RNA sequence: ACCGUGAGGGAAAGGUGAAAAGAACCCCGGGAGGGGAGUGAAAUAGAGCCUGAAACCGUGGGCUUACAAGCAGUCACGGCCCCGCAAGGGGUUGUGGCGUGCCUAUUGAAGCAUGAGCCGGCGACUCACGGUCGUGGGCGAGCUUAAGCCGUUGAGGCGGAG
RNA sequence: AGGUGGAGCCUGGGAGUGAGGGCGCGAGCGAUAACGUCCGCGUCCGAGCGCGGGAACAACCGAGACCGCCAGCUAAGGCCC
RNA sequence: GGGGGAUGACCCCAGGCGGUAGGGGAGCGUUCCCGAUGCCGAUGAAGGCCGACCCGCGAGGCGGCUGGAGGUAAGGGAAGU
């Protein structure tokens, strides 16, 4: 009934370590805060995990404005007019357009403005 | 190219370190006067580990002069765990951090 | 049923309701178990040492903290306590029961008394070539009252007796034979 | 060759470059299959029209493969004595943009 | 060994190889130690010389660094560098974007409350006899002491006070 | 009566804390003084009731965090930078 | 929980799922005893060193380099985990 756990623990650590890129001076191999720093980073990522998709909701937000206004108006106008829509409703991709295909964008831009006034 | 060395070398790894960090990657003969007429200990030593170096080559690793030190380094190891005044109660030992001494000698 | 009689070309014996039956794995092992059990050994770690020396666990209000365990080689913590009651007396009924149904498993092989006579471990090389295979692999000696002489020695020893030859016995995977007097243990059954 | 319809989720702006697509384990199985995908973003060869003008025709793409979670880890942790770990999910079966 | 006047305490430290065949000779050098040759299956197996990990000190290389904040970092986008799982990823980060470490005890904690400098190994709900419910199952009257006998393996089987 | 829907009751094994505060309200004390304490009715936090807001701020307004980075409507709260 | 499950599994929707003491269920590697008609390995036991297949996971497998001799158990048992 010997338990020389050995070889085992050591491993684990390696484990984490890996979890251990080459982050900040130390932890680097910090078989502790090493481990730690982790936990941290983690959850972080997480909250980041769901985060992002937001940072986007906005990103487009501007690149959007960049145009939405360009022509001559804001995203409480557009928007309103847009939803006046009926067989066509989207936002994301919209942007990355106005920039990709000017005409395209430019377009709706109209059909829009209108829908509105 | 060939190389010189020697462990169980009593001395300030560190100190040593400056040693080369000079004559470092440079013409043989050349630095061969750096350490000849530089200062701080190690030198002496340092010099030495350049002669059995220049030697070894030409002799068994072969084109003289055209040589130099593509690279040079030193490492510490073995310590010398040394005992001193018992905290006037508990022991306080230092360590003459032994000293390795490698160093290249390749031909131009 | 298919109570095959040895000597092969000779007769055939009946299967005794007993063996017949179904099976009972649970008890199965169990029988087992209550085997190794009453049959292992024991051990532990020093009583003297592991609580052997004096000890000046040190005052305190100094820079420390404190003849017991938790600083090296010494102590234990709850080790081999030889005083480790090892037995496990299954139970009669229990036991017997096992072997039974147990054997039952065996059935799934008839040793003519007449054999209780053959006199050389090369007469086994014989009554061997009689009926070999892999199950023989198993094998499993056993006469009926007083073992199958020489029959006892070879590269598969083991000579129970129409009395004394249980699961521990062959029960394991295994495959064997019993001299009538053997099925004299059945009576034990 | 560049259109932008929208599936059980926009996931759009394509034409031919098969676009890793959200699950759909009922029509999919169809290996290199064909199926309709309502439009609403008619952008082809510098000519556009309502995504409501569209909502009439559309396209279709061949049910290509079944991407297997493109790695992605989720260290679920906090100082608050709560840890745990689960790896990516979101795959998806791939399929080219059959344009028309 | 070692601290203790004493009674007493009371450590650490094992491993080359098949066997020495344990490194004649030549080299720089006062030497140790380093360069060749030779043993050799291998000596980065080489004399405290099997495996010989981490921490920690070096030598080169990629990337990166002087109007910049936080251990962390992780999400976005960009340039350099390599594509033995190539039209996808590696590594490093310039920016910006959201961010108070980690453990015990705490009404409540980033903590300026304590715990820890760093790494590796030891190190903490166990065993026995009772009793107690639950469950796996053998007979419903169910069940066995101690012992007697049998015992490569050593094979259990009889014992009926309770 | 019961639209509900999923709590309820008894028998039995295993438990933990056995000292909390914060807010609104109705009372006690208190200089109607205290992030004071003391009882009550609801909530609140519980080392995660983690996220939004109020700059920052357990905690008060809204919210119930199984998981899905380049979807969509709103809450409270906001929209000159 | 419920509608039929063939052993899987598949379909609906109800229905949540944040959680420390603490309660119930399920799994993972660690050194050993089986070798329940089990044995791999000098063209490497094992540990080590490094990785963009398998799993929610704790681990697996598997391939490249190292190193001198072991030990693995398809399954149940045990414990100085």
């Amino acid at each position: 009934p010997r338990a020389k756990t050995g070889i085992v623990r050591r491993r684990r650590h390696k484990k984490v370590l890996k979890r251990a890129k080459g982050f900040w001076g130390s932890r680097s191999k910090q078989y502790r805060n090493a481990f730690q720093t982790l936990l941290n980073a983690a959850t972080y990522e997480y909250r980041d995990r769901r985060n992002k998709k937001r940072d986007f909701r906005r990103l487009w937000i501007q690149r959007i404005n960049a145009g939405a206004r360009l022509h001559g108006m804001n995203y409480s106008t557009f928007i309103n007019g847009l939803k006046r829509a009926n067989i066509d409703l989207n936002r994301k991709v919209l942007a990355d357009i106005a920039a990709r295909e000017p005409e395209a964008f430019k377009a709706l831009v109209d059909a829009s403005r209108n829908a509105r006034q | 190219e060939a190389k010189a060395i020697a462990r169980y070398v009593r001395i300030s790894p560190r100190k040593v370190r400056l040693v080369v960090d000079l004559i470092r990657g440079k013409s043989l003969e050349e630095a061969r006067n750096i350490l000849r007429y530089t200062n701080k200990r190690g030198a002496y030593f340092v010099a030495k580990v350049l002669e059995s170096a220049a030697a070894n080559a030409v002799n068994n690793h072969d084109l003289e002069d055209r040589l130099y030190v593509k690279a040079a380094y030193v490492d510490e190891g073995p310590a010398l765990k040394r005992v001193l005044p018992r905290a006037r109660g508990r022991a306080d030992i230092i360590k003459k951090r032994t000293s390795h001494i490698t160093v290249i000698l390749g031909e131009k | 049923m298919e109570a095959t009689i040895y000597d092969n070309t000779d007769g055939e014996v009946d299967l005794p309701d007993v063996f017949e039956t179904p099976v009972r794995s649970d008890l199965i092992g169990k029988a087992v178990r209550a085997a190794q059990a009453n049959r292992k050994q024991d051990y532990g770690s020093d009583e003297y040492a592991g609580l052997r020396t004096p000890a000046e666990s040190f005052g305190s209000g100094r820079g420390q903290a404190h003849r017991v365990p938790q600083a090296v080689k010494g102590r234990s913590a709850h080790p081999p306590k030889t005083e480790k009651d090892r037995s496990l007396d299954l139970n009669d009924k229990e036991r017997q029961l096992a072997v039974r149904s147990a054997l039952a498993a065996t059935a799934d092989v008839v040793v003519s008394d007449d054999f209780e006579d053959l006199v050389k471990t090369q007469e086994v090389v014989s009554l061997l070539e009689a009926l070999d295979v892999h199950a023989d692999i198993d094998r499993l000696f056993v006469t009926s009252d007083e073992p199958s002489t020489a029959a006892r020695n070879l590269a598969g020893a083991d000579v129970a007796t129409a009395s004394e030859v249980n699961t521990e016995d062959l029960a394991p995977g295994r495959l064997t034979v019993f001299t009538e007097s053997a099925l004299a243990e059945v009576a034990e059954r | 060759m560049f259109a932008i319809i929208q599936t059980g989720g926009k996931q759009y702006r394509v034409s031919e470059g098969d676009v890793i697509r959200v699950e759909s384990l009922q029509g999919e199985a169809g290996d290199k299959v064909e199926l309709k995908a309502l439009f609403v973003g008619g952008e082809q060869t510098v000519f556009g029209e309502d995504a409501g003008k569209y909502t009439v025709q559309a396209e279709v793409v061949e049910h290509g493969r079944g991407k297997k979670i493109y790695i992605r880890k989720y260290k679920s942790g906090v100082q608050y004595r709560r840890r745990t770990g689960h790896r990516q999910n979101f795959t998806a079966i791939k399929i080219l943009g059959i344009q028309g």
